[PDB]
């Protein structure tokens, strides 16, 4: 068994005169056990569990959208082999990562890419 | 005295400024004398238009550092050689700094004047002043500005008249942890002050040619939200960090940009600046101020909480923003020549505000509310002999008190109403075309009223509009003479008659009129609910079959009250109107049902119809559900309350109102599921509030039980308010009046710990509804303690107390006792006089008012002078009105109350 953990954190610019609804000045998106120069983190499991660890303070919150993906992070379901990355996987899906200000702006701050085979 | 120029209130024509540079440094901690102060310097470059041996410039409450023995240094420009200074002096009454020269300045040459000065960052809400608020356990101090009309001189020396436009180079020295803001964007990033790194220096780009009264300097720890408008302009909503984080500036951001570009497109005139900052201050005298690029607001005119603010608060926010943004064109780009024409600024803003607000919230239909909130609001004062024309002669406006006095219902609401009518006989598209030319031609300049007629005539001609005469001759009748006409219709003949309407026939009109109080009136009409052709009344008396009737026919004049006049009818037409209101009032437009009510009550006061006719017009209200007709009746009858709520007549009147409103109250009780929902339509929301307020105020037991129940439920769960914000003003006030010390204390603590000014305002007003005289006396002492009630809310709270029948004698005694002490020290002496005297209806009260005038005559009443004269005129009319109507009214209420 193995967990697939996507960490999403962001911070607003410090005052004075901070723009509360602007795109967060600091953004830290980490996919656990992923190295950009080795490529997609693919599944080595008989079963795996996805965990989303998004920041939430006051009206600000992080979320991962479904994007152009037949599934959603969390609700994944049979697999041949599924791969995850924070860089483009040609032939896969793109799950947008957003920083959302409740009832105001939403900001795209990253992208999770998923790939899979049938089985 | 008057022989010397420095003892006269208007600046000489000898010097004209070209460009200023100003550096200001607020000290947000008190000094060893206990004062918050600001230090500044300034250089003004000016041109000598006419040779003179004196420099007269405005200066108010500024202490100057002497340089080479004098308060200023004078230098030459491009070869010019300035004479030596003989001496400088400060002339306090005219607020001048006077530099007496040993030689004469040379015509057409330029000069530069350096000064170094200090002033107080007082809590007086004028000039460069301070505002405070709590963040945690820390009291934050803000440096901010308010220059209109004549307080720019209080922050630095300047030629402080709106027609002395100039460019300004602002520099602000501020603590390093604070942001500095001004009209323009900063000219580079904020640098540390070399002398002291704990301070930074922010220099701002040069402003456009501008009036001094539109400058703004702010130093604060505020945050903001931003959004770029669809016309390129950057919008930012600034406020306390907690308010921004909570989202209380989000609604302002949603509407500000769109309204700005709507105005730009509507008048075919771009907004020439790259940004427009909206900032809400904790301490602020007026509602807002249109400083070019840095619009300042009362928190309750800009901030909005969706869960705790009411729909009426929401309307206020979008309306004031629209008002301030309209000023960017009518006021900032094109400015009045002198304050006597103030309506060119405030009349247009008070009219255009409805177009901008309607664009932002098209479902509300706010433009209809202009008849209640502007037209009939100002007709109350414009029907006095002591009113004044929209455009006063410039010779008559000189002192700061005279100037402040004209920020009144004439310059605002009447100006709006004549524009509403002007924009009605011509189309809004013809109107806006004429204004587009007016704005383009006079950009960065100053105008008088005749300049506007010319460009409206250009539009009339290009669009082939046929008027009875020139725009000039039509609109001068509504601009150069005070008041308005009453159009009396005789439907048996079809004859029309106009005359100056005066609330008291015996009032003495002393102001002469070059038109002998005759107007050119555009008259619309409906016949049995069907609009007829327009007609122009150009003489005192006319005849036309458009106003003749046969059989069951009835006619009404002034459709949707677009024109600024009142209408009276022959008895028979009135009767058919009343029959129509009883059979099916929907046949009469909603606005004209309000007209029928309001006109008759005012006509009755003027002894032009029987008071019983006006009261009979309120009988159909028991079946009326719309907001406007009910509000017209409640407002007209507030005069009856003022005259009778201390007499035996109040009982019968309350029973009548109880009868009339109870079905409506029960209707809303059903329509809302016992008050757990609010109507979807905005006007229906306001009619619900008035139904609850009227029912509770006149003794409907169900409403009294409801409001005290809701309030007690709240005290048992303080952190979960069960009262919808729309009902809070009414529920709070009635629960306070019905309760006692426990309810008053609970609301007082809620007011002290308030995080939202909208909520504090409602609590502040409801605390004045206490029935305990000792509580009202204690509350009165709070209003003058700045640590308990902000100075910006002092007079407003005192007015809430005087509106309480138990508070009337307390406040009047207080005003008589403390006027001399009061007068020195932000405080609307005019509004308070208006409020504390409107109940006067006896010779005894008139005696006190007369003695009040004599006892304080020499000290003066400042911007309350007209208010007092109008109080005397109204008090004398009230005496006659009560003697003539008391028994009639008492009997009418008793009979129609069963
Ligand atoms: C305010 O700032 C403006 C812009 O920096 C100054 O205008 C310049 O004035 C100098 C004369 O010293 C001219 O040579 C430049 O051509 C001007 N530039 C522009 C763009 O007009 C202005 O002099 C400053 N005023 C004061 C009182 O300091
Ligand atoms: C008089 O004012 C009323 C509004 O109080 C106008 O009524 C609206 O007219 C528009 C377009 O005809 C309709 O879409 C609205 O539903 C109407 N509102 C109401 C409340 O009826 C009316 O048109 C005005 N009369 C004139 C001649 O302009
Ligand atoms: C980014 O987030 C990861 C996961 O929460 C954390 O381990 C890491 O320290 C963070 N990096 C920075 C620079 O904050
Ligand atoms: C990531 O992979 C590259 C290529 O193998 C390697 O050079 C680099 O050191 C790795 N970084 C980490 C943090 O493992
Ligand atoms: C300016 O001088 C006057 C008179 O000397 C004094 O009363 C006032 O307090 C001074 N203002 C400041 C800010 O020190
Ligand atoms: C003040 O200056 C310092 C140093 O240049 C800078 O780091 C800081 O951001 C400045 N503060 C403001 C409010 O501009
Ligand atoms: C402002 O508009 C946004 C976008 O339509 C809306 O989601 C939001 O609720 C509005 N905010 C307020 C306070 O009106
Ligand atoms: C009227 O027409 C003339 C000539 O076409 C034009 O110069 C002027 O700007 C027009 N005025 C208005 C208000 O449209
Ligand atoms: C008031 O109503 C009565 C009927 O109750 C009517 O006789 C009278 O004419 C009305 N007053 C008028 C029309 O002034
Ligand atoms: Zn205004």
């Amino acid at each position: 068994h193995m967990f697939i953990v996507l960490y999403v954190n962001f911070e607003l610019r410090r005052g004075p005169g901070r723009c509360y609804n602007c795109r967060p000045a600091v953004v830290n998106i980490t996919l656990a056990n992923f190295n950009e120069t080795k490529g997609p983190l693919c599944v080595d499991t008989s079963h795996f569990t996805t965990q989303f660890v998004g920041v939430k303070f006051d009206r600000w919150s992080a979320s991962i959208n479904t994007g152009n993906c037949p599934f959603s992070f969390g609700k994944v379901v049979k697999f041949g082999s599924v791969c995850f990355s924070l860089k483009d996987i040609p032939g896969g899906c793109a799950m947008p990562i957003m920083a959302n200000l409740a009832n105001l702006n939403s900001h795209n701050i990253g992208t999770l890419y998923v790939s899979w085979s049938d089985g | 005295d008057q022989s010397k120029a420095w003892n006269r209130y208007r600046l000489p024509n000898t010097l004209k400024p070209d460009s200023y540079r100003v550096t200001l440094r607020p000290y947000l901690t008190p000094n060893d004398r206990g004062l918050y102060v600001f230090k500044g310097s300034s250089t003004v470059r000016f041109t000598c238009k006419e040779a003179t041996d004196v420099i007269i410039i405005h200066s108010k409450k500024l202490n100057y550092t002497l340089s080479q023995g004098h308060r200023v240094v004078l230098r030459g420009v491009g070869g010019s050689q300035p004479p030596d200074i003989d001496k400088t002096e400060l002339v306090e009454p005219t607020e001048y700094l006077v530099v007496h020269l040993k030689g004469s300045l040379v015509k057409d040459s330029q000069y530069e004047m350096d000064s170094e000065f200090e002033g107080e960052l007082a809590d007086d809400l004028a000039g460069f002043y301070r505002s405070e608020y709590m963040e945690g356990n820390v009291r934050k101090v803000v440096a901010t500005t308010q220059m209109q009309a004549a307080d720019a001189r209080k922050s630095f020396p300047c030629f402080d008249e709106p027609a002395m436009k100039a460019e300004f180079n602002i520099t602000l020295i501020h603590p390093k942890d604070l942001t500095a803001l001004s009209n323009m964007l900063p000219k580079g990033p904020s640098t540390p002050l070399p002398e002291d790194p704990n301070w930074n220096v922010t220099e701002f780009h040069t402003t456009p040619k501008m009036s001094t009264y539109l400058l703004a300097f702010i130093v604060s720890e505020f945050d903001y939200v931003e959004k770029q408008a669809s016309n390129g302009v950057l919008i930012r909503i600034w406020a306390r960090p907690s308010a921004i984080a909570a989202g209380h500036g989000d609604y302002a951001l949603n509407v500000t940009g769109p309204i700005l570009n709507f105005f730009a497109g509507h008048y075919d005139t771009p907004y020439p600046l790259p940004k427009s900052d909206q900032i809400g201050l904790p301490d602020f005298n007026a509602g807002a101020m249109e400083n070019w690029g840095l619009v300042t607001y009362r928190e309750n005119s800009l901030l909005f909480d969706p869960l705790s603010s009411s729909s009426s608060n929401k309307e206020r926010v979008v309306t004031v923003i629209a008002h301030e943004l309209a000023h960017q064109w009518f006021g900032n780009l094109v400015t009045i020549e002198w304050w006597n024409d103030l309506w060119l600024n405030e009349g247009f803003a008070s009219y255009v505000e409805y177009l901008g607000a309607d664009y932002a919230e098209p479902t509300w239909n706010l433009k209809d509310l202009m008849v209640l909130n502007d037209v009939y609001r100002v007709m109350a004062v414009d029907a006095l002999a002591s009113s004044h024309p929209l455009s006063t002669p410039a010779s008559e406006i000189n002192t700061p008190a005279q100037i402040s006095e004209l920020f009144d219902a004439i310059s605002y609401s009447k100006g709006a109403s004549v524009l509403r009518m002007l924009s009605s006989f011509l189309s809004e598209d013809v109107f806006k075309q004429g204004l587009a030319s007016y704005l383009h031609t006079f950009a960065y300049q100053n105008t008088i009223y005749l300049n506007l007629w010319d460009h409206l005539q250009e539009a009339v001609n290009n669009r082939s509009i046929q008027l009875p005469t020139t725009v000039r001759d039509i609109m001068n009748r509504w601009t150069l003479q005070m008041g308005f006409p009453v159009i009396t219709v005789d439907t048996s003949t079809g004859t029309l008659s106009q005359e100056h309407f005066l609330l008291d026939p015996d009032s003495n009109v002393t102001r002469p009129s070059e038109f002998n109080y005759v107007w050119i009136v555009p008259i619309t009409s409906i016949r049995d609910g069907r609009q007829q052709q327009d007609y122009w009344l150009i003489d005192v008396r006319a005849q036309n079959d458009l106003f003749s009737t046969s059989g069951n026919e009835w006619v009404l004049l002034n459709l949707n009250v677009t024109g600024y006049y009142r209408v009276n009818y022959d008895e028979e037409n009135w009767r058919k109107i009343q029959t129509q209101l009883q059979r099916d009032h929907s046949a009469i437009p909603v606005i004209n049902r309000a007209q029928i009510i309001n006109d008759a009550f005012n006509l009755a006061s003027a002894h032009k119809v029987p008071v019983t006719l006006a009261l009979n017009n309120t009988l159909f209200l028991i079946e009326e559900r719309q907001y406007m007709p009910w509000e017209a009746a409640l407002s007209s009858l507030s005069y009856f309350k003022l005259m009778f709520d201390r007499s035996e007549v109040y009982g019968p009147m309350k029973n009548y109102l109880k009868k009339q409103v109870t079905p409506l109250f029960i209707h809303f009780r059903n329509n809302t599921n016992n008050w757990r929902e609010i109507p979807e339509n905005l006007m229906d929301q306001y009619s619900e509030v008035n139904a609850i307020s009227t029912a509770c105020s006149n003794g409907v037991p169900e409403c009294e039980e409801m409001v005290s129940g809701l309030f007690k439920q709240w005290m048992e769960n303080p952190n979960n308010n069960p009262i919808h914000p729309n009902l809070r003003s009414t529920v709070y006030c009635n629960a306070i009046a019905q309760g006692g010390e426990e309810e008053w204390d609970f609301a007082w603590e809620q007011f002290r710990n308030a995080t939202l000014v909208n909520e504090a305002d409602k609590l502040r007003a409801a605390l004045a509804c206490s029935k305990e005289l000792w509580i009202l006396n204690r509350y009165l002492s709070y209003t003058l303690n700045p640590d308990l009630i902000r100075k910006q809310d002092a007079t407003s709270t005192i007015i809430s107390i005087t509106n309480n029948v138990i508070g009337q004698g307390l406040v009047w005694d207080f005003v008589q006792s403390n006027w001399k002490k009061l007068f020195n020290d932000s405080f609307s002496f005019s509004n308070l006089i208006q409020a504390v005297t409107r109940r006067f209806s006896t010779e005894y009260e008139l005696q006190q008012l007369e003695q009040f005038k004599k006892d304080n005559e020499e000290t003066g009443f400042g911007s309350g002078t007209r208010a007092l004269e109008q109080a005397l005129e109204k008090t004398k009319a009230n005496i006659k009105w009560v003697k003539e109507n008391k028994e009639v009214v008492l009997q009418w209420f008793t009979e129609n109350s069963k």
